[PDB]
C-alpha cells in the first residue's frame, strides 16, 4: 500500500530545509 | 475583513520601520533543555530569572549563519516576527545577541510539534484536519496582506497550544516581498513547482503548500514522497495526484485546486483570492470568526503537567552554549 511504502522510505523524521 | 486587517497593516509597518534590539541578555535566563534542533540552529527551554516564565529560546551561531549563505534570510526572520501580531503566531519576547550568537526568545509552545502528534497517531480524521487548516488559511490572510510569504509550511514548523490550537514558528524563509522572488528554499515535499522550475514565483506557494499539509494530515503521509529529494522533484513537477481512498469528495476537490501546478488557476491566486478557499464546500461548517476567537471546540489537546514540562517533545543531545571572547561577524548583523 501507498501507507506502506511510506514507512519504509527514508524520509519519515524530521525534514530538513534546502537552501540557497 | 478589510475593516480588522487594515489596522493590523498600520501596527505591523510601524514595527516594520522601527524593529526593536536588545531587549534583553543572556545571563537573565536558565538554561534548561534542549527542545528542538534544525538546519540552523537549536531551540531551548528556559527560565526567566526575574519573573519565573519559561521561554522557547532560538540560538543562532553567527559563524553559522554566514557559513551557509542565511545573513539576509536571518535578517528577514528577525524583523518580521518582531512586527507581526496574530492569534497564531508564535510570539517573540525579546532579541540579542553577544559575541558568538543571535538569540530570539519567544512564548513557549509546550504542545509539541504537530510531527509527532501526526506521526504517533498516523493520520487525523477531516474535521480534525479542518480545524487546523482554517487556522492555517486565516493565517495565511494576515501575512499575505502584509506582503508576506511564509514559504516554509510544514508540520514540524507547526506548534500545538496548551487549547489545542496552532501556532506557528520558523520564520526562517519568510521574505517582505511585492512581487516575485527567486529563492530556492524550503522542505522537498512542500515546494510548489513554481519554485523547482526556477520561474520567480510569488504569494502563490504558500497556498500549494497548504494543499500538502491539508493532504499529509488527512493520509498520513504527503502527496509527493522518495528517498532523494530529487526523484521527488519530478513527481511534483509532473503533476500526477493520487488519493486515499477514504478521502471525501469535498476534500479531492479542494485538494485539485490547490494542487494545481498552473499557477493562474491554483486556488488562493484567483481574482477572489482567499475567498475562494473559504467559500469552498469543504469548509462550509467552519465559522471562521469563531476560529479567529478562539471559541472552538479543540478536537486534540495534549497533557501537560504544569510550567516547564517537555514531555511532548523528543529528546536531544545537548549542547554546551560557547561565546567566543572577541566580537564574531559585527557589520554583518548590526542591526539585529
Ligand atoms: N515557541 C516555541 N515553543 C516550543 N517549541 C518551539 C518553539 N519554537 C521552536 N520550537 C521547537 O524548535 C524547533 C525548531 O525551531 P525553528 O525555528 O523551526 O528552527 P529552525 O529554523 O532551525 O528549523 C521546532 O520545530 C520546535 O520543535
Ligand atoms: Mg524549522
Ligand atoms: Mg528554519
Amino acid at each position: 500500500t501507498t501507507y506502506a511504502d511510506f514507512i519504509a522510505s527514508g524520509r519519515t523524521g524530521r525534514r530538513n530545509a534546502i537552501h540557497d | 475583513v478589510k475593516e480588522f486587517l487594515a489596522k493590523a497593516k498600520e501596527d505591523f509597518l510601524k514595527k516594520w520601520e522601527t524593529p526593536s534590539q536588545n531587549t534583553a541578555q543572556l545571563d537573565q535566563f536558565d538554561r534548561i533543555k534542549t527542545l528542538g534542533t534544525g538546519s540552523f540552529g537549536r531551540v531551548m527551554l528556559v527560565k526567566h530569572k526575574e519573573s519565573g516564565n519559561h521561554y522557547a529560546m532560538k540560538i543562532l551561531d553567527k559563524q553559522k549563519v554566514v557559513k551557509l549563505k542565511q545573513i539576509e534570510h536571518t535578517l528577514n526572520e528577525k524583523r518580521i516576527l518582531q512586527a507581526v501580531n496574530f492569534p497564531f503566531l508564535v510570539k517573540l519576547e525579546f532579541s540579542f545577541k553577544d559575541n558568538s550568537n543571535l538569540y530570539m526568545v519567544m512564548e513557549y509552545v509546550a504542545g509539541g510539534e504537530m510531527f509527532s502528534h501526526l506521526r504517533r497517531i498516523g493520520r487525523f480524521s477531516e474535521p480534525h484536519a479542518r480545524f487546523y487548516a482554517a487556522q492555517i488559511v486565516l493565517t495565511f490572510e494576515y501575512l499575505h496582506s502584509l506582503d508576506l510569504i511564509y514559504r516554509d509550511l510544514k508540520p514540524e514548523n507547526l506548534l500545538i497550544d496548551q487549547q489545542g490550537y496552532i501556532q506557528v514558528t520558523d520564520f526562517g524563509f519568510a521574505k517582505r516581498v511585492k512581487g516575485r522572488t527567486w529563492t530556492l528554499c524550503g522542505t522537498p515535499e512542500y515546494l510548489a513547482p513554481e519554485i523547482i522550475l526556477s520561474k520567480g514565483y510569488n504569494k502563490a506557494v504558500d497556498w500549494w503548500a497548504l494543499g500538502v499539509l491539508i493532504y499529509e494530515m488527512a493520509a498520513g503521509y504527503p502527496p509527493f514522497f522518495a528517498d532523494q529529494p530529487i526523484q521527488i522533484y519530478e513527481k511534483i513537477v509532473s503533476g500526477k495526484v493520487r488519493f486515499p481512498s477514504h478521502f471525501s469528495s469535498d476534500l479531492k476537490d479542494l485538494l485539485r485546486n490547490l494542487l494545481q501546478v498552473d499557477l493562474t488557476k491554483r486556488f488562493g491566486n484567483l481574482k477572489n483570492g482567499v475567498n475562494d478557499i473559504k467559500n469552498h464546500k469543504w469548509f462550509a461548517t467552519t465559522d471562521w470568526i469563531a476560529i479567529y476567537q478562539r471559541k472552538v471546540e479543540a478536537p486534540f489537546i495534549p497533557k501537560f503537567k504544569g510550567p516547564g514540562d517537555t514531555s511532548n517533545f523528543d529528546d536531544y543531545e545537548e549542547e554546551e552554549i560557547r561565546v567566543s571572547i572577541n566580537e564574531k561577524c559585527g557589520k554583518e548583523f548590526t542591526e539585529f
